[PDB]
């Protein structure tokens, strides 16, 4: 038996504290200097580190290599860890960007001990403050000028952050880009040619920063409408949880709706034939910072519909395609394991463990109001707030 | 929307099993009943176990090394392994065993002339006649 996992999914431990807004986050000096300074010491660790960039991200698909597993298996099933058009995508992404956002987590502690300001109680606690930020692309408030991603997140070459000294500094910007050291030997195709991860491509092989911009706000309204559908006509899991067996059967899934939002960051979807970006594959994708921020979105609107929809959890579906840790072939439910994530206990994670997320360490600002209440009032106010915000 | 299970293979033929002891699985392509050739396959503590829609019978190890459908779930008997072989979509239906090494699923006749039953020997990573594929 002994151990499985070198590197368990255990969240963040003490306080309960919020996930928040991007455009509210990057606000924040303390939180911001945190993350970007945490994410240069990820991205800076070596990638055969299994607490590195390249391995979390390298989770999510390429390259087909075991994370964090104290003893090899015989024959190793090449394929994705992630479990995508299936019953288990929400709960398998919550496991996800929490075994991600511990290794943050972790890193940002460390830094806020380097801080030799007065301030560093305020830095010390900000450290154990601090959460993976949301991109709440759903909320559109009326504005075709609006984008609900700040400078710091999509143009920025160069962020300000807080030297440890109290300077104000100018740092290379750890979210616009990630540059692989190497390249994957397994990437094929253009994802070998590209030095760093890379957003809406062009026909040149290039990104079009411009064009990714010009896309998101033109289809901001339509994406206002498609979200609060997701999350008020759905009413059962299979509806709500899968795209479908066949690609494009369950339109208002979160997955689906999940699916075009990768395509305006990653995919222009003007192009013959296409040039898909990092983001715009699934097996490249979470090697983007830009994805941890989009599945915390995701994770957040997954968190959103449980509390109108409670105690309406995974139902079983069949796994059709073969991932590293499910047999093709097989049915899944509550119970099924959520490869390569283990418990501090060395069981593999399930569904039923991670309904109530904030077992792992976090909730989210728009259930501040409602806390303590009632499954009933919260699914009352909450389901009142969804009809503010997206109606 | 009832689910549809999946068919147990071993190269093209797929198995079935039918009502009445413990039954024989057997590896044709000839379904005897309705769903005789849908498995459902639920995850069982650290392993599997096997349950045909169309004769309600579980995958068991049975005294004298065959693999036969049992009418009520016993878990001493009832658990499998099912790990991946290296090559293609093909995986080992194994007895769980104390630390590993557990005898393989095996699709073989039972004194030739078939039919084509299940049986258990000892793994041999070269024997095609010990190779699964799942088709949904
Ligand atoms: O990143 C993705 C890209 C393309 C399609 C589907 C799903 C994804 O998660
Ligand atoms: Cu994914
Ligand atoms: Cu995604
Ligand atoms: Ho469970």
């Amino acid at each position: 038996s002994d151990k499985k996992s070198l590197m368990p999914l255990v969240g963040i431990p003490g306080e309960i504290k919020n996930r928040l807004n991007i455009l509210d986050f990057v606000k924040n000096d303390k939180f911001f200097t945190l993350y970007v300074r945490a994410l240069q010491v990820l991205q800076a660790r070596d990638q055969s580190d299994y607490s590195s960039f390249f391995q979390l991200g390298g989770i999510h698909g390429l390259p087909y290599t075991e994370w964090a597993k104290a003893q090899p298996q015989l024959h190793l099933y090449k394929a994705n860890y992630c479990t995508h058009g299936t019953v288990l995508f929400p709960t398998w992404h919550r496991a996800y960007e929490s075994t991600w956002e511990q290794t943050l987590w972790e890193a940002a502690g460390t830094v806020a001990q380097r801080f030799t300001t007065s301030d560093q109680a305020e830095w010390i606690q900000a450290a154990k403050d601090l959460r993976q930020p949301f991109w709440d692309w759903g909320y559109w408030p009326n504005d075709p000028d609006f984008i609900g991603l700040p400078d710091q997140v999509i143009r920025d070459k160069q962020v300000e952050i807080t030297d440890y000294n109290g300077t104000k500094i100018e740092v290379e910007n750890p979210i616009l880009h990630y540059k692989f050291h190497p390249i994957e030997p397994t990437f094929e195709g253009d994802f070998a040619q590209w030095q760093t991860t890379m957003r809406y491509p062009d026909v040149q092989k290039q990104e079009n920063i411009e064009g990714m911009i010009a896309g998101i706000k033109a289809a901001a309204p339509g994406f206002r409408e498609w979200t609060f559908n997701m999350l008020t006509k759905n009413y059962t899991w299979e509806l709500f949880s899968n795209h479908g067996a066949v690609v494009g059967a369950h339109a208002n899934s979160l997955e689906m709706v999940h699916n075009t939002v990768h395509f305006l960051i990653g995919r222009d979807p003007t192009l013959d034939p296409l040039v898909p970006g990092h983001m715009g594959s699934v097996p490249h994708a979470a090697f983007d910072p830009i994805f941890w921020m989009h599945h915390c979105n995701v994770d957040r609107l997954l968190a959103l519909w449980q509390t109108m929809n409670y105690d309406v959890y995974v139902s079983e579906g069949m796994n059709r395609e073969a991932t590293m840790g499910l047999i093709p072939g097989q049915v899944l439910t509550e119970d099924s394991p959520l490869e390569p994530f283990y418990t501090k206990n060395q069981d593999p994670w399930q569904s039923d463990d991670l309904e109530d997320w904030e077992t792992l360490g976090f909730s989210y600002p728009d259930f501040d109001p409602v806390k303590g209440k009632s499954k009933e009032e919260k699914s009352v106010y909450i389901n009142d707030w969804v009809h503010k915000h997206y109606g | 929307l009832d689910l549809p299970g999946t068919r147990i293979l071993n190269g093209a033929n797929w198995a079935n099993n039918s009502a009445t002891s413990g039954t024989l699985i057997i590896f044709d392509q000839s379904t005897p009943g309705q769903d005789a050739d849908r498995w459902l396959i639920h995850n069982y503590l650290d392993g599997y176990k096997i349950f045909n829609m169309g004769s309600n019978n579980w995958a068991s190890v049975s005294r004298g090394n065959t693999v036969l459908g049992v009418s009520e779930f016993d878990g001493q008997t009832c658990k499998w392994s099912i790990e991946y072989s290296g090559n293609g979509e093909e995986f080992w239906i194994r007895v769980p065993r104390e630390g590993g090494g557990g005898a393989v699923w095996t699709i073989k006749p039972a004194s030739s002339q078939g039919p084509t039953t299940v049986f258990l020997d000892l793994l041999k990573e070269t024997d095609p006649n010990q190779r699964i594929k799942f088709a949904v």
